[PDB]
């Protein structure tokens, strides 16, 4: 790789991420988009499933 | 799913299995999904 | 609106060598929605390439794209006298199919 | 495959004109037709596209209200109407092909016509 060169001849760092979709172990998960609490009114609740 | 449940208890005996009641609370749940039909233990030995 | 600027405006100067015609855009060209065109004087433009590097029917593979992101390359491997013509770019990303200003104009 | 273009128009300023791009068989239904200005001694500007099956024409912000696109399903001919000849409207209009589809997302100009020269005179 040379500093003054075409981008085709310039470095690209590649970080290949492999993710299998069975998800039975589920070792890595997203934040899961927790909302806020709105008590004192009838609401459809879903605390932790 | 592999479930390992653990508890600790102080005792004051020389050789027995203590009587009484003790509930073993959960510790960890490994989601491994492999067949297990054989198990073994691992000790430690002293040397000098 | 994604403007395109061709960088070598008159690098050719009746070129006898391989070229490195370029195009750059304000927002990166998404999914290689670019094309090149051959506008021989006194005649209409002829498609030279689509996608990033995909060649064209009746156009030799000596014409070679080499772009990604800010898609920027048209490379004449062995230069021939008849192929001289102002070369244009055009992007199908968001833009109302806008064109560049031409790189091989006398 | 061949998209012959109308001849040069002798249009005095303010006088309207309509170009006549002629599609070969099988060109209109499968493919869209698009118009580029190609102003004299200058670059290429995309006026808009004609979908000749669903009669859909969409124009760029610059040319909106100044040009009208029409196409004839029978006789397979493409037309572009200039509202009036403004002084800068002198140019060499070109009609070309397109994809206007999903599976083929390359919306490039497949085949270009000869071109029509509009001016104050000839
Ligand atoms: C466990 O044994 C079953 C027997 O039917 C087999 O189908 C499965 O593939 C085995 N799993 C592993 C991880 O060896």
């Amino acid at each position: 790789f040379q500093p003054t060169n075409g981008v085709g001849y310039q470095p690209y760092r590649v970080v290949v991420l492999s993710f299998e979709l069975l998800h039975a172990p589920a070792t890595v998960c997203g934040p899961k988009k927790s909302t806020n609490l709105v008590k004192n009114k009838c609401v459809n609740f879903n605390f932790n499933g | 799913y592999f479930k390992i449940y653990s508890k600790h208890t102080p005792i004051n005996l020389v050789r027995d299995l203590p009587q009484g009641f003790s509930a073993l609370e959960p510790l960890v749940d490994l989601p491994i999904g492999i067949n297990i039909t054989r198990f073994q233990t691992l000790l430690a030995l002293h040397r000098s | 609106e994604i403007v395109l600027t061709q960088s070598p405006g008159t690098l050719s100067l009746s070129p006898g060598e391989r070229a490195t015609l370029s195009c750059r855009a304000s927002q990166s060209v998404s999914g290689s929605y670019l094309a090149w065109y051959q506008q021989k004087p006194g005649q209409a433009p002829s498609l030279l390439i689509y996608g990033a590097s995909s060649r064209a029917t009746g156009i030799p593979d000596r014409f070679s794209g080499s772009g990604s992101g800010t898609d920027f390359t048209l490379t004449i491997s062995r230069l021939e006298p008849e192929d001289f013509a102002v070369y244009y770019c055009q992007q199908y990303v968001n833009s109302p199919r806008t064109f560049g200003q031409g790189t091989k104009l006398e | 495959v061949q998209l012959v273009q109308s001849g040069a128009e002798v249009k005095k300023p303010g006088s309207s004109v309509k170009v006549s791009c002629k599609a070969s068989g099988g060109t209109f239904n499968t493919y869209a037709i698009n118009w580029v200005r190609q102003a004299p001694g200058q670059g290429l500007e995309w006026m808009g596209r004609i979908i000749p099956m669903f009669g859909i024409a969409n124009y760029a912000q610059k040319f909106q209200g100044t040009v009208t696109f029409t196409a004839d399903k029978s006789t397979s001919t493409a037309y572009m109407e200039l509202s009036s000849l403004r002084y800068e409207d002198t140019a060499v209009y070109y009609c070309a092909r397109s994809a206007y589809y999903s599976e083929s997302s390359g919306y490039y100009l497949d085949y270009w016509g000869q071109g029509t020269l509009v001016t104050v005179s000839s």
